[PDB]
């Protein structure tokens, strides 16, 4: 299947004292592998995942380094936006970037990314063809005539074609135990009466990997969504994932009920019925 | 623009009495990041906790998770308590086994 | 692995 590669970077201005909060994280598809954080004593890019303990000294001078030199680049954003939006220097702000690349089934470049946000709305985005940018207002139009004049798209595109999906490739292999290995929703259903008429039937899906996946409840073979309820899919805490749904019923007819399960790990979807 | 978290607690394994387990408390979709999460044992906040580093979603939106190792009883009350920019007053999930 | 230049806003 697909992968991908893709970094976060978080900075929030603190005009009280001092330099921005600056967080970093790394991931492979659903997997941290790779974290850094201004406020933690190492100042230095740490690792989040067994795999990626492996890379040499050279490695890990080489990301502090850098992930260290996009921290200084979000704190100089942060005060050019504050002018661009002719905004106070008392309130604190929030600048978010996001990149990275995909790779397909075919295990060659797919796609890649590089957006920015500014108080948590679109700012300025590589578009998909990774030649022109997505400017969502004028303060944006401004970064882009810049980025434009100084090819930054290009530079962009060399490394994400290039650079982001052969180390992409590097980690799918090194971490191959876990990184390519689908871990199949574990499935269950449980009953409650919520009156002497009526009962819940809550379809579970757990420990599953990765986050992907679909819930859903048919009614004698035919889709229903009027009295269900699914919650958003959430982290277990150990790498996997969790997420159920549920339907009220008339009690005594939860047989006609079936709830559907599709993941990749699945060769199949599974069908869960009530005893 | 602020953005109100979502809020979700639960357990990391089937809630069994007597059989040790982590609590979670998920918060998402909230802008901007700062925000206050305790994990609440009876009333009284939990020292113990950790939480994931900083992510954030498609839409910019950001997410934690908060997480204690406890053991759950039959009597023992347990809950997440979020405050944020976006709240009137500290908001208070309790755990519910079923959930 | 990160990218190597960030330009500025």
């Amino acid at each position: 299947g697909s992968h991908s590669m893709r970094y976060f970077f978080t900075s929030v201005s603190r005009p009280g004292r001092g330099e921005p909060r600056f967080i970093a994280v790394g991931y492979v598809d659903d997997t941290q592998f790779v974290r850094f954080d201004s406020d933690a004593a190492s100042q230095r890019m740490e690792p989040r995942a067994p795999w990626i303990e492996q890379e040499g000294p050279e490695y890990w001078d080489g990301e502090t380094r850098k992930v260290k030199a996009h921290s200084q680049t979000h704190r100089v954003d942060l005060g050019t936006l504050r002018g661009y939006y002719n905004q106070s220097e008392a309130g604190s702000h929030t600048v978010q970037r996001m990149y990275g690349c995909d790779v397909g089934s075919d295990w060659r470049f797919l796609r890649g990314y590089h957006q920015y946000a500014y108080d948590g709305k679109d700012y300025i985005a590589l578009k998909e063809d990774l030649r022109s940018w997505t400017a969502a207002d004028m303060a944006a139009q401004t970064t882009k005539h810049k980025w434009e004049a100084a090819h930054v798209a290009e530079q962009l595109r060399a490394y994400l074609e290039g650079t982001c999906v052969e180390w992409l490739r590097r980690y799918l292999e090194n971490g191959k135990e876990t990184l390519q290995r689908t871990d199949a929703p574990k499935t269950h259903m449980t009953h409650h009466a919520v009156s002497d008429h009526e009962a819940t039937l809550r379809c579970w899906a757990l420990s599953f990997y990765p986050a992907e996946i679909t819930l859903t409840w048919q009614r004698d073979g035919e889709d229903q969504t009027q009295d269900t309820e699914l919650v958003e899919t959430r982290p277990a805490g150990d790498g996997t994932f969790q997420k159920w749904a549920a339907v009220v019923v008339p009690s005594g007819q939860e047989q006609r009920y079936t709830c559907h399960v599709q993941h990749e790990g699945l060769p199949k979807p599974l069908t869960l019925r009530w005893e | 623009i602020q953005r109100t978290p979502k809020i979700q607690v639960y357990s990391r394994h089937p809630a069994e009495n007597g059989k040790s387990n982590f609590l979670n408390c998920y918060v998402s979709g909230f802008h901007p990041s700062d925000i206050e999460v305790d994990l609440l044992k009876n009333g009284e906040r939990i020292e113990k906790v950790e939480h994931s580093d900083l992510s954030f979603s498609k839409d910019w939106s950001f997410y934690l998770l908060y997480y204690t190792e406890f053991t759950p009883t039959e009597k023992d009350e347990y809950a997440c308590r979020v405050n944020h920019v976006t709240l009137s007053q500290p908001k208070i999930v309790k755990w519910d086994r079923d959930m | 692995s990160l990218y190597l230049t960030v330009a500025t806003l």
